[PDB]
RNA sequence: GUUAUCCGGAAUGAUUGGGCGUAAAGCGUCUGUAGGUGGCUUUUUAAGUCCGCCGUCAAAUCCCAGGGCUCAACCCUGGACAG
RNA sequence: ACACCAACGGCGAAAGCACUCUGCUGGGCCGACACUGACACUGAGAGACGAAAGCUAGGGGAGCGAAUGGGAUUAGAUACCCCAGUAGUCCUAGCCGUAAACGAUGGAUACUAGGCGCUGUGCGUAUCGACCCGUGCAGUGUUGUAGCUAACGCGUUAAGUAUCCC
RNA sequence: AGGUGGUGCAUGGCUGUCGUCAGCUCGUGCCGUAAGGUGUUGGGUUAAGUCCCGCAACGAGCGCAACCCUCGUGUUUAGUUGC
């Protein structure tokens, strides 16, 4: 209880955050019919470090920085080797909904909807294009595109695992 | 509902203000002049600094009769903004206290203290948060601002209800926040509430602080 | 260089297994033999995982850190405290709650008070109070005498924490999983190497090969304070 | 700082669980004198029943079973069986359901050897850790205190 | 700006690209014709398949590169992958 | 119509099938190389069978029992309750071809932890004979890893991974 | 100016009620994709979520109880206008 919380809050210039839905979830109960607030907000640096996290309280702000304590202890960071664009394509469900990201040239800007495009342009890549298939989710939407980037691999890691000395590689 | 705590807790941890013991039609008319004293001096310092900037936050008017002498201390937390300087405040006070209790020509003495800490005292922090909020800011902004604005100057537990017709609504609401320990029921706990009716533009507010100390 | 040889082991308790259809077959390309409703552990991997496990534990003290054991069994209890007092150590008594790792704040907190009720407990104060006080002091007292009597001595999470062999503590396995905090521990012939990162499959029937291993590695830490 | 710390080290444990994995390589009284666990003596048998032996331990209770008792080619008797007989018997299982001992005689027991490297390296640090343990057993007295000044963890 | 028509979005007819325990959906089960798919080795023809070359798929359109209208639209010259 | 036997049991493709015995006859499972050498899987349209109720024809008719009739409850009762009771129920020869015909899961092959079971056979142990242990398979069940699933759950008999066919 | 004119479904303050019933939540952690649960459930015992044991829960706030008044017994002190 020393006050005003001034050194402790961490003013987050290396984490930005940013929601991407407050949905109002409520529950009855005998008294009547109380609502809470589930703000799902998604962390990270342009660096390549992003993930989501969700939260709720009765409070709205209160749902949105527990939700980013709960989410900047998730954090993977991204497989992003060439001019901040993608190694290979890739698609990864997680529960029902279905991502496929995509690999783009470096003239293009990050198109996807709104919770891919939500944690990739968090993620720092500049340059990919993800078609999302299945829910009009926003969760389980971004925590597929989350595990969509988990499992991409570079060309050093899998030309170290294969074995293979090197070629096959404009850079 | 539920009992106020300054009505409470009268045999023990809280004493009465009009401080004067008397017989029943000397009571009644006691009970006259003492609350032409605090209208005096609410009305006085009201209008004398409305002309001027901030809030005054005057907690406590005690009304004291030894002999024929009224001793009225007033506990308000800055008492620098009220005085002329010279004591020329405090004097005018007296002379508009005087202009109503002559009766009995007994002499008066109005004197001043001040609050050990102004925000941790319920009628103080009611009227910064009255203030604010009738200024148009939020209840949430405002109303976290009174919270770590009074943890910062050492409070042990805190509940704020700020009542109906918060800032666009037509449907009345309740909004308290609790921190730390308030216990109502503990007679020895000593809790000091104030109730603050804040009269706005759209309706009326209704503020409610309890401190536990 | 931490060697133990294979006939010390293979003479007492080691080998000597668990039950021969309670077998968990992620140890299918493990366990040696089968005899008399008993399971035969391989000691070659045994001991290179042992092995290893003086490497990992030596070299992890040698950095510089605390490490933790968990005791809790009541087959293995005091063993544990003989193998913790010596060994500078903080340990489980004899029970664990469910949280004193990841929900730590709270168990901090429990450590003021517990640390506040040792104060008053040494301080000669406690014969002031009548019995309602002192019995309450000394329930509460007793209950975190259970739990924080072992581990007044750590603030902070350790590097390295060795278990209780499987059963009775998957809560606090899965909280160091959760943590990340690296653990080597004791396998049956039934469980998950998988769970921890590295760990040492023996059987746990006998006192004397958890006073084994944990002498083994007890002189592995105390040798790693010797600097 | 402190979670970057705690990244590196778990790395350095992945690592060093990255590194070999390749390569390398009647009742009720006995339950009455059951009031505390403590104290192993040579084994009584005080009831006999079929699935094993079991068995009064110094003021423990213990369970031999039939797999785990001497091996019977003699010419009478029930297997299992003991009657009040006093047979010295190792520390077994220790049964978790009522806090018991369970004792094990385990076999011949032999077992296919492999040979390992530095043995001429690895007898001398077996006879090291057999020095530190002789220097290991001590029965008595309690460390503590080493006085020092207490302060709150924060 | 509204309306109408068409495509998209629509993976909402699905080869790329869906489903069938309970959400729409497995015939009541079985025999079997047509038809569909089909074990292994060795040999032969090459119908499919692949590679080279050649012919053609008008011109205009689309794509690339030049050129012309003050630029663009549009016009013009040459070239070609597909298939 | 077939009590106890009756079992989370056996068989059939499903529907179904139980008092016993006989006759004819289908199908399954297991072993030896004894034989042929891909003869395989699925199956449009087609064909067969297909609980119960229903109908044609003739028997038979104890119990039960739509409709019906009477009594009761009820404001009322065409209904639940009760007493009679016809078609029907059973059988012969057909027709009808529908059911929550349900595992709410088309079929076939290959592959992917275990525990606890049951049924049928096969080998070895043990005795030399019934046991009893492990097993090789096939089938049936219950918890359950991985994986899948919106979830519940399914999980070597998948709702898993793949291929084919309707 | 005055309004005991309207709207208590624009409000404050105040109050009744379920009921002095024993609950209602929160922080951190864990589980579920998630709404949510877990605590607060279970074994006893209370007037009581009162307390004790086991438990992926650990703690905490308001609740209950106590501290508040009165009537109960006694001591010390003071005796008028009271004995």
């Amino acid at each position: 209880g020393f006050g005003s919380k001034s050194k402790k809050e961490k003013i987050r210039d290396g984490f930005e955050e940013n929601v991407v839905q407050v949905r109002r979830v409520t529950k009855v109960v005998k008294g009547g019919k109380h609502m809470r607030f589930r703000a799902i907000v998604v962390v990270g640096d342009k660096k390549g470090q992003v993930g989501v996290g969700v939260g709720k309280a009765k409070e709205v702000v209160s749902a949105v920085q527990k939700a980013a304590v709960d989410a900047r202890r998730n954090i993977i960071t991204v497989p992003m080797t060439k001019y901040l664009t993608f190694p290979h394509r890739n698609e990864a469900d997680y529960g029902a909904a279905r991502v496929m990201l995509r690999p783009a040239a470096p003239g293009t800007g990050v198109i996807a909807g709104g919770a891919v495009r939500t944690v990739l342009e968090m993620a720092g890549v500049e340059n990919a294009l993800g078609k999302q298939l299945g829910s009009n989710n926003a969760l389980n939407n971004a925590r597929a595109t989350i595990v969509a980037v988990q499992t991409m691999r570079q060309f050093s890691d899998v030309a170290r695992d294969r074995g293979i000395p090197m070629e096959e590689l404009w850079k | 509902q539920k009992i106020n705590p300054l009505g409470f807790r009268l045999g023990t941890t809280q004493s009465h203000y009009s401080l004067w013991f008397s017989q029943p039609k000397n009571y009644a008319e006691g009970l006259q002049e003492d609350q032409k004293i605090r209208d005096c001096i609410k009305n006085y310092v009201q209008k004398n600094t409305k002309t001027s900037s901030g809030v005054e936050g005057i907690a406590r008017i005690e009304i004291q009769k030894r002999i024929d002498l009224i001793q009225v201390i007033i506990h308000m937390g800055f008492p620098k903004l009220l005085i002329e300087n010279r004591p020329q405040g405090v004097e005018d006070l007296k002379i508009n206290v005087q202009k109503e209790l002559n009766c009995v020509n007994r002499k008066l003495n109005i004197a001043i203290t001040r609050i050990a800490k102004p925000y941790g005292d319920p009628n103080i922090l009611a009227e910064f948060i009255a203030g604010q909020l009738k200024s148009r800011v939020s209840f949430r902004k405002a109303m976290k601002k009174a919270i770590e604005l009074t943890e910062q100057a050492d409070t042990k537990g805190i509940q704020i209800q700020i009542a109906g017709r918060i800032d666009g609504k037509e449907i009345a609401r309740i909004e308290w926040i609790r921190e730390g320990r308030v216990p109502l029921q503990t007679i020895r706990a000593k809790i000091d509430y104030c109730a603050y009716t804040v009269r706005t533009i759209y309706g009326v507010l209704g503020i409610k602080i309890w401190i536990f100390m | 260089y931490w060697n133990i040889n294979l006939e010390e082991m293979m003479e007492a308790g080691v080998h000597f297994g668990h039950g021969t259809r309670k077998w968990n077959p992620r140890m299918s390309p493990y366990i040696s033999a089968k005899c008399k409703g008993i399971h035969i552990i391989n000691l070659t991997r045994t001991a290179r995982f042992l092995s290893e496990a003086c490497d990992l534990v030596f070299d992890a003290s040698s950095r510089g850190k605390q490490f933790l054991i968990v005791g809790t069994k009541n087959k293995a209890a005091d063993s544990v405290a003989r193998a913790a007092i010596r060994a500078r150590c903080h340990y489980v008594n004899k029970k664990w709650l469910g949280g004193m790792l990841t929900n730590w704040s709270t168990t901090e907190t429990r450590l003021h008070k517990f640390r506040d009720l040792r104060m008053e407990q040494t301080a000669g104060r406690l014969a002031r109070l009548p019995k309602r006080d002192a019995a309450v002091v000394k329930r509460q007292l007793s209950h975190l005498q259970t739990y924080l009597g072992g581990i007044k001595y750590m603030t902070g999470l350790p590097d390295i924490v060795i278990i209780v062999d499987q059963q009775e503590e998957y809560t606090a396995l899965r909280e160091c999983i959760t943590l990340g905090i690296p653990t080597i521990c004791l396998i049956d012939t039934n469980c998950n190497p998988d769970l921890a990162d590295i760990s040492i499959p023996a059987n746990d029937d006998a006192i004397a090969s958890i006073r084994l291993i944990l002498t083994k590695l007890v002189f592995a830490i105390c040798e790693g304070r010797s600097s | 700082t402190r979670e970057r710390q705690k990244l590196k080290q778990l790395f350095e444990d992945a690592y060093e669980r990255c590194r070999n994995a390749p390569m390398e390589g009647k009742a009720m009284a006995d339950s009455q004198a059951q009031l505390g666990i403590g104290s192993v003596v040579t084994g009584t048998v005080q009831s006999l029943k079929p699935y094993g032996a079991f068995i009064d331990i110094g003021g423990i209770n213990g369970l031999l079973h039939v797999s785990q008792i001497s091996h019977d080619r003699v010419s009478d008797i029930a297997t299992v069986l003991q009657p009040g007989d006093t047979l010295k018997v190792m520390i077994l299982s220790h049964d978790r359901e009522r806090g018991r001992v369970s004792l094990s005689t385990k076999k011949l027991e032999p077992t296919p050897g492999d040979m390992i490297r530095n043995p001429k390296l690895v007898f001398e640090k077996a006879e090291e850790m057999a020095q530190t343990f002789r220097q290991r057993i001590a029965q008595a007295e309690a460390m503590a205190r080493a006085d020092m000044l207490r302060f709150q963890p924060e």
